[PDB]
C-alpha cells in the first residue's frame, strides 16, 4: 500500500531530510516517545531514471 | 590489524544455555590441575641467592 | 542534492544582478512562478479495506 | 516422559534420559503454545438421529 | 458490494443478492491498528534496498 | 623471538577457555544486502562488506 | 607478588570492570565500549548528513549512509559485555599461574 | 508480534505489564542469545501451525527481541519531527495462552 510524505513544492524548511523506524528500546528508556529519536533507523534508496 | 578487532568487537555472542558456575568450574580444574607455581617459587629462592 | 546545498541566491532573487546575468534572473522567476503545485486526491474504501 | 522437556534447550544434555532442569520453564512454555495452537479449529454440525 | 463499487470510482458496478441468505462466513475486517503495524513492518526490511 | 610464543600461547589459552564466539554471521545478517549484477555499486553496505 | 610499579595484590586494566552479570541487556549505554561505539556512529553521521563534505557524489547517499551506520550503532553483538565483565575475571585466573 | 512478546516477557524482564503464573518452574538467568532462540523456536511454531513458508518476525528477530516497540517518524529540515505510534490491539492467542 502506499506511503507518502507531504510534497513541499519550494518551502525549503518542510522538507523531509529522514525517515526511520524502530524495533526497540534503549537500556532503562519504557516510553516509545521518548526512546525514538535515538533508537531509529533510518530508511531510503534513490532510485535513476 | 585493525579489521580483526572491529570484526571481534562486533560479532560477539554467548552460548545460549550459558551457566557460568558449570563453565569456569571445567575450565578451572585442568588449568589448576597442571599448574607449575611452585616449581617457579622454588626456582625464584635459586636465583635470588645466586 | 541536499537542502543544505540550495545556493542564497535562489531563494533570494534579488541577489542575480538584472543587468548582469539577465538569463539566470529570468530562469529563477520562472522556477518560482510557474514550477508545478503539488494537490490531492480521495480515494479508496475505508469501510471494509481499512 | 523426559523426552517432552528436553526439546528446547537441551542441545548439551548427553544421556538421553536427562534433561537440564533449568531449561523447564521454557519447554513448559513451548509445550503450551502449540498445546494452544493445535486446538484452533472451529467445531463442525454434523448430524443426529433419534 | 458498497467497498468495491467506491473503490473502482464508478466505473465498476457489482450487485449482492437481496433474500434471507445463509449467514455464510467471509471473515476480512481488521483494525486500522494491526494495518499500520504490518505496513511498518514491510517498510522496516526494504530500508536502503532498491 | 623471545616474547612472541609467551604472547601466542597465552592468546591461544584465552581462546580456548572463553564462552565468547566470534560470528560474523550477524554482522552479515544485519546489514541482509546482496545487490547482484552491479558493476557500480557505490553503497555503503557493499562497501563496507567488502 | 612478583609485582614492581605496583602494589603486590592488584591488577591493572585499561578497561572499566564489572560484576558478572548475564541478564545485562544489550544496549547498555552505561557500558563504555558500548557508549564509544554510539558516539563514533552518530559522529559519522552528523558528518555526512549536509553533503558539506562530500562533493561529486552524484547521488545523494545520505540515506543509506545514514542507514548503514544506524545498522552499526544498534548492532546487538554481546563482545563490550565480554569485555567488561567476564574478560577481566579470566585473567585473573590465569595471572598467577604463567610462567612468566 | 504480541505472542512473542508475551512469552518473552515470562522468562525475561521486559517494559510491559504482565501476570507470572510460572515462577515455581526453575529457569536459568536469560541471556540475548537464549531470548533469540526461543524467539526463533517461537516463530516456528507458529509458521508451523498456520502453513506460513515465507518469512515471519524475523525482521524482529535479529540480535535481542527482549525490549521489542514499533514506531516511525519523519523529520523536516528545521528539525520539527513527526512520530506514529500505533496503539497495539489486542490478542486472542496471548490472551488463551495466558489462560492455559
Amino acid at each position: 500500500p502506499p506511503f507518502q510524505v507531504p510534497y513541499v513544492r519550494l518551502d525549503r524548511d518542510r522538507v523531509p531530510t529522514m525517515v526511520g523506524v524502530t524495533r526497540q528500546s534503549r537500556d532503562t528508556i519504557t516510553q516509545p516517545a521518548l526512546s525514538l529519536s535515538t533508537t531509529n533507523t533510518t530508511v531510503g534508496v534513490p532510485l535513476a531514471l | 590489524d585493525a579489521r580483526a578487532i572491529t570484526v571481534a568487537l562486533l560479532s560477539g555472542k554467548y552460548p545460549p544455555d550459558l551457566v557460568t558456575n558449570v563453565w569456569y568450574a571445567d575450565a578451572i580444574y585442568p588449568m589448576y590441575a597442571d599448574t607449575e607455581v611452585f616449581s617457579n617459587l622454588q626456582r625464584d629462592m635459586i636465583t635470588c641467592e645466586a | 542534492s541536499t537542502p543544505h546545498t540550495w545556493p542564497r541566491c535562489f531563494m533570494n532573487i534579488q541577489l542575480i544582478s538584472p543587468i548582469d546575468a539577465p538569463i539566470l534572473r529570468q530562469w529563477a522567476e520562472i522556477i518560482h512562478r510557474y514550477w508545478p503545485n503539488p494537490s490531492q486526491i480521495r480515494y479508496g474504501a475505508p469501510n471494509v479495506f481499512g | 516422559n523426559i523426552h517432552l522437556f528436553k526439546q528446547l534447550l537441551n542441545t548439551e544434555t548427553l544421556s538421553v534420559r536427562g534433561a537440564n532442569p533449568l531449561m523447564f520453564r521454557a519447554n513448559v512454555l513451548h509445550m503450551l503454545l502449540e498445546f494452544v495452537l493445535d486446538n484452533l479449529y472451529l467445531n463442525r454440525h454434523t448430524g443426529f438421529s433419534q | 458490494e458498497w467497498a468495491l463499487t467506491e473503490c473502482a470510482q464508478g466505473y465498476v458496478t457489482v450487485t449482492s443478492p437481496y433474500a434471507p441468505s445463509v449467514n455464510r462466513l467471509m471473515p476480512y475486517r481488521i483494525s486500522n491498528a494491526e494495518r499500520q503495524i504490518s505496513q511498518i513492518i514491510r517498510i522496516m526490511n526494504i530500508g536502503n534496498n532498491a | 623471538t623471545v616474547i612472541q610464543p609467551v604472547l601466542q600461547d597465552i592468546s591461544v589459552l584465552l581462546q580456548r577457555i572463553s564462552p565468547l564466539q566470534i560470528d560474523p554471521t550477524i554482522i552479515s545478517n544485519t546489514m541482509s544486502t546482496v545487490s547482484e549484477s552491479t558493476t557500480q555499486t557505490l553503497s555503503p553496505a557493499s562497501s563496507i562488506l567488502g | 607478588s612478583a609485582n614492581l610499579f605496583t602494589p603486590p595484590e592488584v591488577l591493572l586494566l585499561p578497561i572499566d570492570h564489572q560484576p558478572a552479570n548475564v541478564t545485562t541487556p544489550t544496549l547498555d549505554f552505561t557500558n563504555e565500549l558500548t557508549n564509544w561505539r554510539a558516539r563514533v556512529c552518530e559522529l559519522m553521521k552528523n558528518l555526512v548528513d549536509n553533503q558539506r563534505y562530500q562533493p561529486g557524489w552524484t547521488q545523494s547517499l545520505v540515506s543509506s549512509m545514514r542507514g548503514t551506520l544506524d545498522k552499526l550503532k544498534l548492532i546487538k553483538s554481546m563482545t563490550p559485555m565480554y569485555l567488561q565483565q567476564l574478560a577481566p575475571v579470566e585473567l585473573a585466573v590465569i595471572a598467577p599461574m604463567l610462567p612468566f | 508480534v504480541q505472542t512473542l512478546v508475551t512469552l518473552v516477557a515470562q522468562i525475561s524482564e521486559t517494559q510491559y505489564p504482565v501476570d507470572r503464573y510460572l515462577d515455581w518452574i526453575p529457569s536459568l538467568r536469560a541471556s540475548a542469545a537464549t531470548a533469540a532462540t526461543f524467539a526463533e523456536w517461537v516463530n516456528t511454531s507458529m509458521k508451523t501451525a498456520f502453513d506460513l513458508s515465507d518469512m515471519l518476525l524475523e525482521p524482529l528477530l535479529s540480535g535481542d527481541p527482549r525490549m521489542t516497540q514499533l514506531a516511525i517518524q519523519y523529520q523536516q529540515y528545521n528539525g520539527r519531527t513527526f512520530n506514529i505510534i500505533p496503539e497495539m490491539p489486542g490478542s486472542v492467542i496471548a490472551d488463551c495462552v495466558q489462560l492455559t
